[PDB]
Protein backbone atom coordinates (compact mmCIF):
# COMPACT_ATOMS: atom_id res chain seq x y z
CA UNK A 1 0.00 0.00 0.00
CA UNK A 2 1.09 3.67 -0.26
CA UNK A 3 1.63 5.86 2.98
CA UNK A 4 -1.39 8.08 2.45
CA UNK A 5 -3.66 5.28 2.36
CA UNK A 6 -2.31 3.63 5.03
CA UNK A 7 -1.83 6.37 7.44
CA UNK A 8 -5.71 6.95 6.92
CA UNK A 9 -6.38 3.46 7.46
CA UNK A 10 -4.32 2.87 10.08
CA UNK A 11 -7.12 3.80 13.26
CA UNK A 12 -9.08 0.15 14.64
CA UNK A 13 -12.23 2.41 13.65
CA UNK A 14 -14.08 5.56 11.49
CA UNK A 15 -14.27 6.94 15.20
CA UNK A 16 -11.16 6.21 16.18
CA UNK A 17 -9.95 7.78 13.00
CA UNK A 18 -11.67 11.58 12.52
CA UNK A 19 -10.63 14.31 15.32
CA UNK A 20 -12.64 13.85 18.55
CA UNK A 21 -14.25 17.27 17.70
CA UNK A 22 -15.25 16.05 14.35
CA UNK A 23 -16.96 12.80 16.07
CA UNK A 24 -18.93 14.88 18.97
CA UNK A 25 -21.00 16.53 15.85
CA UNK A 26 -22.90 13.15 14.67
CA UNK A 27 -25.45 10.85 15.95
CA UNK A 28 -24.59 7.30 17.41
CA UNK A 29 -26.46 5.48 14.37
CA UNK A 30 -23.73 8.13 11.47
CA UNK A 31 -20.30 6.83 13.80
CA UNK A 32 -22.10 3.25 13.73
CA UNK A 33 -22.68 3.13 9.52
CA UNK A 34 -19.27 5.08 9.02
CA UNK A 35 -17.31 2.49 11.53
CA UNK A 36 -18.94 -0.31 8.86
CA UNK A 37 -17.95 1.70 5.60
CA UNK A 38 -14.29 2.16 7.25
CA UNK A 39 -14.01 -1.75 7.61
CA UNK A 40 -15.20 -2.30 4.48
CA UNK A 41 -12.62 0.14 2.24
CA UNK A 42 -9.85 -0.88 5.26
CA UNK A 43 -10.05 -4.64 4.19
CA UNK A 44 -10.36 -3.79 0.42
CA UNK A 45 -7.25 -1.84 0.92
CA UNK A 46 -5.46 -4.54 2.60
CA UNK A 47 -6.76 -7.36 -0.34
CA UNK A 48 -5.31 -4.99 -2.88
CA UNK A 49 -2.58 -4.73 -1.17
CA UNK A 50 -2.57 -8.99 -0.67
CA UNK A 51 -2.95 -8.69 -4.80
CA UNK A 52 0.31 -6.79 -5.16
CA UNK A 53 2.36 -9.20 -2.81
CA UNK A 54 1.07 -11.90 -5.34
CA UNK A 55 2.09 -10.13 -8.52
CA UNK A 56 5.18 -7.90 -7.37
CA UNK A 57 6.87 -9.66 -4.67
CA UNK A 58 6.04 -13.13 -5.51
CA UNK A 59 5.05 -13.36 -9.43
CA UNK A 60 7.83 -11.09 -11.24
CA UNK A 61 10.46 -12.26 -8.50
CA UNK A 62 10.13 -15.90 -9.97
CA UNK A 63 10.30 -14.68 -13.36
CA UNK A 64 13.28 -12.41 -12.43
CA UNK A 65 15.48 -14.85 -10.29
CA UNK A 66 14.16 -18.12 -10.92
CA UNK A 67 14.74 -20.56 -14.06
CA UNK A 68 11.28 -22.11 -13.99
CA UNK A 69 10.24 -24.21 -16.92
CA UNK A 70 7.10 -22.27 -19.23
CA UNK A 71 3.65 -22.27 -17.50
CA UNK A 72 4.65 -22.84 -14.08
CA UNK A 73 4.62 -19.07 -12.49
CA UNK A 74 1.06 -18.80 -14.02
CA UNK A 75 -0.03 -22.24 -12.63
CA UNK A 76 0.86 -20.92 -9.05
CA UNK A 77 -0.57 -17.49 -9.22
CA UNK A 78 -3.76 -17.83 -11.83
CA UNK A 79 -5.98 -14.81 -13.02
CA UNK A 80 -3.51 -12.04 -10.70
CA UNK A 81 -3.24 -9.20 -13.35
CA UNK A 82 -7.05 -9.12 -13.77
CA UNK A 83 -8.06 -10.12 -10.14
CA UNK A 84 -5.77 -6.55 -9.46
CA UNK A 85 -7.58 -4.91 -12.07
CA UNK A 86 -11.10 -5.67 -10.65
CA UNK A 87 -10.00 -4.94 -7.00
CA UNK A 88 -7.38 -1.53 -7.73
CA UNK A 89 -10.35 0.10 -9.63
CA UNK A 90 -12.95 -0.43 -6.74
CA UNK A 91 -10.36 0.82 -4.43
CA UNK A 92 -10.39 3.70 -6.62
CA UNK A 93 -13.59 4.44 -6.59
CA UNK A 94 -13.79 3.60 -2.47
CA UNK A 95 -11.37 6.10 -1.95
CA UNK A 96 -12.36 8.94 -4.18
CA UNK A 97 -15.69 8.79 -2.40
CA UNK A 98 -14.18 8.95 0.69
CA UNK A 99 -11.79 12.26 -0.72
CA UNK A 100 -14.95 13.92 -2.27
CA UNK A 101 -16.81 13.97 1.21
CA UNK A 102 -13.40 15.70 3.49
CA UNK A 103 -13.94 18.46 5.16
CA UNK A 104 -11.90 21.76 3.76
CA UNK A 105 -9.13 22.03 5.92
CA UNK A 106 -8.85 18.39 6.70
CA UNK A 107 -7.28 15.07 5.01
CA UNK A 108 -8.89 12.80 7.95
CA UNK A 109 -12.42 14.25 8.78
CA UNK A 110 -15.37 12.67 6.18
CA UNK A 111 -18.63 11.02 6.23
CA UNK A 112 -19.87 8.64 3.53
CA UNK A 113 -24.03 9.08 2.83
CA UNK A 114 -23.81 7.45 -0.93
CA UNK A 115 -22.82 4.40 -0.81
CA UNK A 116 -25.24 2.32 -2.53
CA UNK A 117 -24.93 3.63 -6.07
CA UNK A 118 -21.32 2.44 -6.17
CA UNK A 119 -21.70 -1.00 -4.73
CA UNK A 120 -24.49 -1.71 -7.36
CA UNK A 121 -22.27 0.23 -10.07
CA UNK A 122 -19.40 -2.55 -9.03
CA UNK A 123 -21.32 -5.76 -8.71
CA UNK A 124 -23.79 -5.12 -12.29
CA UNK A 125 -23.15 -4.57 -15.93
CA UNK A 126 -19.73 -5.58 -17.62
CA UNK A 127 -17.85 -5.26 -14.13
CA UNK A 128 -19.90 -8.08 -12.53
CA UNK A 129 -19.67 -10.02 -15.83
CA UNK A 130 -15.83 -9.87 -15.18
CA UNK A 131 -15.78 -10.32 -11.76
CA UNK A 132 -17.76 -13.56 -12.47
CA UNK A 133 -15.84 -14.50 -15.06
CA UNK A 134 -11.95 -14.10 -13.12
CA UNK A 135 -13.53 -15.67 -9.81
CA UNK A 136 -14.87 -19.00 -11.53
CA UNK A 137 -11.68 -19.25 -12.88
CA UNK A 138 -9.09 -18.44 -10.00
CA UNK A 139 -11.73 -20.32 -7.59
CA UNK A 140 -11.66 -24.04 -10.01
CA UNK A 141 -7.88 -23.54 -10.15
CA UNK A 142 -6.80 -22.95 -6.61
CA UNK A 143 -6.42 -26.52 -5.31
CA UNK A 144 -3.93 -26.69 -8.50
CA UNK A 145 -1.97 -24.01 -7.32
CA UNK A 146 -1.57 -25.32 -3.64
CA UNK A 147 -0.45 -28.94 -5.09
CA UNK A 148 2.23 -26.64 -7.70
CA UNK A 149 3.46 -24.93 -4.87
CA UNK A 150 4.24 -27.92 -2.47
CA UNK A 151 5.98 -29.95 -5.26
CA UNK A 152 8.45 -26.90 -5.74
CA UNK A 153 9.22 -26.46 -2.30
CA UNK A 154 9.79 -29.90 -1.42
CA UNK A 155 11.74 -30.69 -4.72
CA UNK A 156 13.77 -27.26 -5.99
CA UNK A 157 16.57 -25.88 -3.51
CA UNK A 158 16.73 -22.88 -5.45
CA UNK A 159 12.61 -21.90 -4.97
CA UNK A 160 12.64 -22.90 -1.47
CA UNK A 161 15.35 -20.08 -0.90
CA UNK A 162 13.84 -17.87 -2.55
CA UNK A 163 10.84 -18.17 -0.43
CA UNK A 164 12.42 -18.31 2.86
CA UNK A 165 14.04 -14.93 1.67
CA UNK A 166 11.13 -12.96 0.12
CA UNK A 167 8.76 -14.65 3.17
CA UNK A 168 11.28 -13.91 6.66
CA UNK A 169 10.54 -10.34 7.37
CA UNK A 170 7.51 -9.80 9.51
CA UNK A 171 5.18 -7.76 7.46
CA UNK A 172 5.12 -10.87 5.42
CA UNK A 173 4.10 -13.40 8.86
CA UNK A 174 0.35 -13.62 7.51
CA UNK A 175 1.01 -13.67 3.68
CA UNK A 176 2.89 -16.86 2.05
CA UNK A 177 1.93 -18.18 -1.10
CA UNK A 178 -0.95 -20.58 0.00
CA UNK A 179 -2.51 -17.92 2.40
CA UNK A 180 -2.59 -15.55 -0.34
CA UNK A 181 -4.49 -17.36 -2.60
CA UNK A 182 -7.20 -18.64 0.03
CA UNK A 183 -6.84 -15.26 0.78
CA UNK A 184 -8.25 -13.82 -2.09
CA UNK A 185 -10.77 -16.66 -2.42
CA UNK A 186 -12.27 -16.00 0.75
CA UNK A 187 -12.36 -12.07 -0.03
CA UNK A 188 -16.09 -12.64 -2.28
CA UNK A 189 -18.01 -13.93 0.92
CA UNK A 190 -16.86 -11.17 3.24
CA UNK A 191 -19.04 -8.75 0.95
CA UNK A 192 -22.51 -9.92 1.79
CA UNK A 193 -21.69 -9.70 5.80
CA UNK A 194 -20.06 -5.90 5.85
CA UNK A 195 -22.96 -4.95 2.77
CA UNK A 196 -25.57 -6.19 5.47
CA UNK A 197 -24.30 -4.40 8.32
CA UNK A 198 -23.81 -0.95 6.45
CA UNK A 199 -27.36 -1.66 6.04
CA UNK A 200 -28.59 -2.21 9.14
CA UNK A 201 -27.39 1.11 10.27
CA UNK A 202 -28.72 3.03 6.74
CA UNK A 203 -32.25 3.51 7.65
CA UNK A 204 -31.99 7.50 7.98
CA UNK A 205 -32.18 7.81 4.37
CA UNK A 206 -34.75 5.92 2.37
CA UNK A 207 -32.75 6.09 -1.15
CA UNK A 208 -29.58 4.97 0.45
CA UNK A 209 -31.63 1.71 2.34
CA UNK A 210 -33.21 1.07 -1.37
CA UNK A 211 -29.49 1.51 -3.39
CA UNK A 212 -28.34 -1.25 -0.19
CA UNK A 213 -30.87 -3.94 -0.36
CA UNK A 214 -30.46 -3.63 -4.33
CA UNK A 215 -26.34 -4.03 -3.92
CA UNK A 216 -26.99 -7.19 -1.29
CA UNK A 217 -29.45 -8.45 -4.11
CA UNK A 218 -26.24 -8.17 -6.74
CA UNK A 219 -23.99 -9.41 -4.11
CA UNK A 220 -25.39 -13.01 -3.82
CA UNK A 221 -26.30 -13.51 -7.09
CA UNK A 222 -22.69 -13.46 -8.19
CA UNK A 223 -21.36 -15.38 -5.33
CA UNK A 224 -24.74 -18.33 -6.72
CA UNK A 225 -22.91 -18.13 -10.12
CA UNK A 226 -19.26 -18.36 -9.34
CA UNK A 227 -20.03 -21.20 -6.52
CA UNK A 228 -21.95 -23.12 -9.42
CA UNK A 229 -19.20 -22.25 -12.15
CA UNK A 230 -16.60 -24.07 -9.69
CA UNK A 231 -14.96 -26.87 -10.79
CA UNK A 232 -11.39 -28.19 -9.53
CA UNK A 233 -8.67 -29.04 -11.97
CA UNK A 234 -6.20 -31.25 -11.50
CA UNK A 235 -2.77 -31.98 -12.85
CA UNK A 236 -2.76 -35.50 -14.28
CA UNK A 237 -6.69 -36.19 -14.19
CA UNK A 238 -8.11 -38.11 -16.72
CA UNK A 239 -10.69 -37.23 -19.41
CA UNK A 240 -12.83 -40.64 -18.00
CA UNK A 241 -12.55 -38.97 -14.47
CA UNK A 242 -14.13 -35.86 -15.36
CA UNK A 243 -17.04 -37.06 -17.88
CA UNK A 244 -17.69 -39.25 -14.65
CA UNK A 245 -17.95 -36.41 -12.02
CA UNK B 1 8.66 -23.19 15.20
CA UNK B 2 6.53 -25.47 13.37
CA UNK B 3 3.40 -23.71 11.37
CA UNK B 4 0.10 -25.75 11.73
CA UNK B 5 -2.76 -24.53 10.06
CA UNK B 6 -6.43 -23.96 11.92
CA UNK B 7 -9.99 -23.27 10.48
CA UNK B 8 -13.12 -22.95 12.37
CA UNK B 9 -16.56 -24.18 11.03
CA UNK B 10 -20.19 -23.90 12.43
CA UNK B 11 -23.42 -21.82 11.95
CA UNK B 12 -23.18 -18.38 11.15
CA UNK B 13 -24.92 -17.35 14.91
CA UNK B 14 -22.02 -19.80 16.60
CA UNK B 15 -19.64 -16.71 17.41
CA UNK B 16 -16.79 -18.25 15.49
CA UNK B 17 -15.83 -14.77 14.03
CA UNK B 18 -16.06 -12.96 17.57
CA UNK B 19 -13.85 -16.12 19.18
CA UNK B 20 -11.12 -15.18 16.28
CA UNK B 21 -10.71 -11.78 16.72
CA UNK B 22 -10.69 -11.76 20.74
CA UNK B 23 -8.24 -14.84 20.65
CA UNK B 24 -5.49 -12.76 17.88
CA UNK B 25 -5.82 -9.36 19.73
CA UNK B 26 -6.36 -11.03 23.57
CA UNK B 27 -9.25 -8.87 24.01
CA UNK B 28 -12.77 -8.03 23.77
CA UNK B 29 -12.38 -4.79 21.06
CA UNK B 30 -13.64 -1.68 23.53
CA UNK B 31 -14.92 0.43 20.57
CA UNK B 32 -15.39 -1.57 17.28
CA UNK B 33 -16.32 -4.93 17.05
CA UNK B 34 -14.69 -6.29 13.50
CA UNK B 35 -17.70 -7.31 11.27
CA UNK B 36 -14.75 -10.28 9.30
CA UNK B 37 -11.82 -11.90 10.47
CA UNK B 38 -9.35 -12.06 7.81
CA UNK B 39 -6.38 -14.59 9.05
CA UNK B 40 -3.75 -14.44 11.84
CA UNK B 41 -0.06 -16.19 12.44
CA UNK B 42 -0.69 -16.82 16.65
CA UNK B 43 2.63 -17.18 18.05
CA UNK B 44 1.70 -20.58 21.38
CA UNK B 45 4.35 -22.41 23.08
CA UNK B 46 2.42 -25.08 24.21
CA UNK B 47 3.69 -27.79 27.29
CA UNK B 48 7.36 -26.59 25.82
CA UNK B 49 6.84 -26.63 22.25
CA UNK B 50 6.91 -23.50 19.86
CA UNK B 51 4.23 -22.72 17.11
CA UNK B 52 3.09 -20.74 14.61
CA UNK B 53 -0.78 -21.37 14.38
CA UNK B 54 -2.69 -19.83 11.25
CA UNK B 55 -6.27 -19.13 12.31
CA UNK B 56 -8.94 -19.24 9.31
CA UNK B 57 -12.73 -18.44 9.71
CA UNK B 58 -15.14 -19.85 7.12
CA UNK B 59 -18.09 -16.97 8.27
CA UNK B 60 -19.68 -16.05 5.16
CA UNK B 61 -19.33 -19.44 3.50
CA UNK B 62 -22.03 -21.34 4.45
CA UNK B 63 -24.51 -21.24 1.67
CA UNK B 64 -21.95 -21.84 -1.03
CA UNK B 65 -20.71 -25.58 -1.06
CA UNK B 66 -18.22 -25.45 -3.83
CA UNK B 67 -16.35 -22.40 -2.33
CA UNK B 68 -16.76 -23.55 1.14
CA UNK B 69 -14.42 -26.70 0.92
CA UNK B 70 -11.12 -24.46 -0.60
CA UNK B 71 -10.62 -23.21 3.18
CA UNK B 72 -9.95 -26.75 4.01
CA UNK B 73 -6.66 -28.38 2.34
CA UNK B 74 -4.08 -28.93 4.82
CA UNK B 75 -6.05 -28.08 8.10
CA UNK B 76 -3.81 -29.61 11.43
CA UNK B 77 -6.93 -28.89 13.79
CA UNK B 78 -10.59 -28.22 13.30
CA UNK B 79 -12.28 -26.18 16.16
CA UNK B 80 -16.16 -27.40 15.36
CA UNK B 81 -18.60 -24.49 17.23
CA UNK B 82 -21.74 -23.90 18.67
CA UNK B 83 -23.31 -21.25 20.34
CA UNK B 84 -24.80 -22.59 24.01
CA UNK B 85 -27.86 -19.76 23.47
CA UNK B 86 -28.71 -21.68 20.57
CA UNK B 87 -29.70 -25.39 20.69
CA UNK B 88 -30.27 -25.37 17.04
CA UNK B 89 -26.81 -24.74 16.29
CA UNK B 90 -26.05 -28.01 18.23
CA UNK B 91 -28.45 -29.96 16.14
CA UNK B 92 -27.02 -28.78 12.97
CA UNK B 93 -23.01 -30.08 14.64
CA UNK B 94 -23.95 -34.09 13.57
CA UNK B 95 -25.53 -34.58 10.21
CA UNK B 96 -24.19 -31.36 8.23
CA UNK B 97 -20.73 -30.15 9.49
CA UNK B 98 -19.47 -33.23 11.26
CA UNK B 99 -19.63 -35.89 7.96
CA UNK B 100 -18.18 -32.41 5.83
CA UNK B 101 -15.51 -31.87 7.86
CA UNK B 102 -14.59 -36.37 8.17
CA UNK B 103 -15.11 -35.94 4.07
CA UNK B 104 -12.40 -32.60 3.25
CA UNK B 105 -10.12 -33.44 6.53
CA UNK B 106 -9.76 -37.05 7.26
CA UNK B 107 -8.01 -37.82 10.15
CA UNK B 108 -7.81 -34.61 11.94
CA UNK B 109 -9.00 -34.16 14.88
CA UNK B 110 -11.91 -31.99 15.81
CA UNK B 111 -12.46 -30.07 19.19
CA UNK B 112 -15.98 -29.09 19.47
CA UNK B 113 -16.37 -25.99 21.44
CA UNK B 114 -19.83 -24.67 22.91
CA UNK B 115 -19.21 -20.63 22.45
CA UNK B 116 -21.27 -18.49 24.61
CA UNK B 117 -20.93 -19.95 28.31
CA UNK B 118 -22.23 -16.43 30.11
CA UNK B 119 -25.16 -16.68 28.53
CA UNK B 120 -26.55 -20.11 30.19
CA UNK B 121 -27.30 -18.22 33.04
CA UNK B 122 -28.76 -14.66 31.34
CA UNK B 123 -32.82 -14.32 31.96
CA UNK B 124 -33.18 -12.69 28.91
CA UNK B 125 -32.14 -15.73 26.97
CA UNK B 126 -34.00 -18.15 29.24
CA UNK B 127 -36.91 -16.19 28.65
CA UNK B 128 -36.75 -15.92 25.12
CA UNK B 129 -35.59 -19.63 24.37
CA UNK B 130 -38.44 -20.58 26.29
CA UNK B 131 -41.16 -18.96 24.00
CA UNK B 132 -39.91 -21.83 21.30
CA UNK B 133 -40.01 -24.98 24.21
CA UNK B 134 -36.13 -24.36 24.82
CA UNK B 135 -33.25 -23.49 26.76
CA UNK B 136 -29.84 -23.32 27.05
CA UNK B 137 -27.23 -26.02 26.44
CA UNK B 138 -26.55 -27.78 29.75
CA UNK B 139 -22.75 -28.95 29.75
CA UNK B 140 -23.39 -32.57 29.56
CA UNK B 141 -25.41 -32.22 26.33
CA UNK B 142 -22.08 -30.69 24.51
CA UNK B 143 -20.25 -33.72 25.89
CA UNK B 144 -22.76 -36.44 24.82
CA UNK B 145 -22.03 -34.82 21.38
CA UNK B 146 -18.35 -34.35 21.33
CA UNK B 147 -18.51 -38.14 22.61
CA UNK B 148 -21.03 -38.90 19.40
CA UNK B 149 -19.46 -37.19 16.40
CA UNK B 150 -15.73 -38.67 17.42
CA UNK B 151 -14.69 -35.12 18.69
CA UNK B 152 -11.07 -35.16 20.05
CA UNK B 153 -12.68 -33.48 23.43
CA UNK B 154 -14.90 -31.20 24.63
CA UNK B 155 -14.68 -27.52 25.58
CA UNK B 156 -16.67 -23.62 26.67
CA UNK B 157 -15.66 -20.43 26.42
CA UNK B 158 -17.16 -17.07 26.46
CA UNK B 159 -15.49 -14.42 24.13
CA UNK B 160 -17.08 -11.91 25.78
CA UNK B 161 -15.25 -11.92 29.19
CA UNK B 162 -12.41 -13.53 27.40
CA UNK B 163 -12.68 -17.09 29.79
CA UNK B 164 -11.34 -20.18 28.56
CA UNK B 165 -10.64 -18.58 25.08
CA UNK B 166 -6.61 -19.17 25.73
CA UNK B 167 -7.42 -22.40 27.18
CA UNK B 168 -9.41 -23.80 23.10
CA UNK B 169 -6.56 -22.63 21.45
CA UNK B 170 -3.47 -23.92 23.62
CA UNK B 171 -5.57 -27.47 23.31
CA UNK B 172 -5.90 -26.97 19.62
CA UNK B 173 -2.22 -26.56 18.80
CA UNK B 174 -1.72 -29.56 21.39
CA UNK B 175 -4.32 -31.49 19.09
CA UNK B 176 -2.76 -29.92 15.70
CA UNK B 177 1.24 -31.48 17.16
CA UNK B 178 -0.30 -34.98 17.81
CA UNK B 179 0.22 -37.67 15.26
C1 LIG C 1 -0.57 -21.83 7.34
C2 LIG C 1 -1.75 -21.88 6.37
O1 LIG C 1 -2.81 -21.41 6.65
N1 LIG C 1 -1.50 -22.51 5.08
C3 LIG C 1 -2.53 -22.70 4.09
C4 LIG C 1 -3.41 -21.70 3.71
C5 LIG C 1 -4.38 -22.06 2.79
N2 LIG C 1 -4.46 -23.27 2.29
C6 LIG C 1 -3.62 -24.23 2.64
C7 LIG C 1 -2.63 -23.97 3.56
C8 LIG C 1 -1.65 -25.05 4.02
Amino acid sequence: SMEMDEKDFAADSWSLAVDSSFLQQHKKEVMKQQDVIYELIQTELHHVRTLKIMTRLFRTGMLEELHLEPGVVQGLFPCVDELSDIHTRFLSQLLERRRQALCPGSTRNFVIHRLGDLLISQFSGPSAEQMCKTYSEFCSRHSKALKLYKELYARDKRFQQFIRKVTRPAVLKRHGVQECILLVTQRITKYPLLISRILQHSHGIEEERQDLTTALGLVKELLSNVDEGIYQLEKGARLQEIYNR
Amino acid sequence: AIRKKLVIVGDGACGKTCLLIVFSKDQFPEVYVPTVFENYVADIEVDGKQVELALWDTAGQEDYDRLRPLSYPDTDVILMCFSIDSPDSLENIPEKWTPEVKHFCPNVPIILVGNKKDLRNDEHTRRELAKMKQEPVKPEEGRDMANRIGAFGYMECSAKTKDGVREVFEMATRAALQA
